[PDB]
């Protein structure tokens, strides 16, 4: 966006790089990553709260 | 994504130094008989500034 | 024919035969080695081979990250103010 | 086969066998060492 944004402009990458044997009728995960976000923030008077 | 620097410089040096903030795996496995890995890993999880 | 075994390899092997104790040629293309040699080093090279061609163990490492970051903060300003008496904190 | 040695290590210590007083390979791949010399 910042590239677009004519900023200083930081690319996003998802690469997996590597060398691995599989058969033709093959199918297999190079690679995978799963993030899970959990954010909480409450915002209390303490004695209403 | 990798965030760039343009070190553009006029007097021969150009250099866009650009780093990636991201969950990142670099691995080295070496494999033992009984399933089992010796393997150099760096693991880093950097975040854009 | 040594798919999982590069040739320069087995060749390597084979000199160490030499060392033991006879023409080699290798083919990139197909990563197939045709040794003109006496019998006996044939098949210890071949052997050899067999066990070479062995498919390198790949493994899938899955790394998990786990962050966790709980902040309370409270902050309490008391002003007690009165420009009456001009009494003010 | 050695998993937990390297296989050039090993190829120094039978130098050091030499030493002491016989064709050896060395097998990447496998980290795996195949000697034809003396029993001993």
């Amino acid at each position: 966006y910042q590239n677009m944004l004519n900023g200083v402009p930081p690319i996003n990458k998802n690469e997996v790089n590597a060398k691995i044997l599989v058969n033709d009728g093959e199918t297999i995960v190079i690679g995978g990553v799963f993030s899970n976000e959990q954010s909480k923030s409450v915002e209390k008077v303490p004695f209403l709260g | 994504s990798e965030v760039p620097y343009q070190e553009a410089s006029s007097s021969g040096a150009t250099s866009t130094s650009f780093k990636e903030a991201a969950l990142s795996l670099e691995v080295t496995p070496q494999i033992t008989p009984d399933n089992r890995i010796i393997v150099e890993v760096k693991v880093t999880k950097d975040a854009p500034d | 024919q040594v798919n999982y075994a590069k040739a320069a390899d087995i060749a390597k092997l084979f000199q160490s035969v030499t060392s033991d104790g006879g023409s080699i040629t290798v083919d990139d293309r197909t990563n197939s080695i045709i040794a003109y040699q006496p019998q006996e080093r044939l098949d210890e090279l071949r052997r050899i081979v067999s066990q070479l061609d062995i498919p390198v163990r790949q493994v899938m490492i899955e790394a998990r990250i786990v962050e966790a970051n709980v902040g309370y903060d409270k902050s309490l300003g008391v002003r007690w103010g009165g420009a009456y008496h001009k009494g003010n904190w």
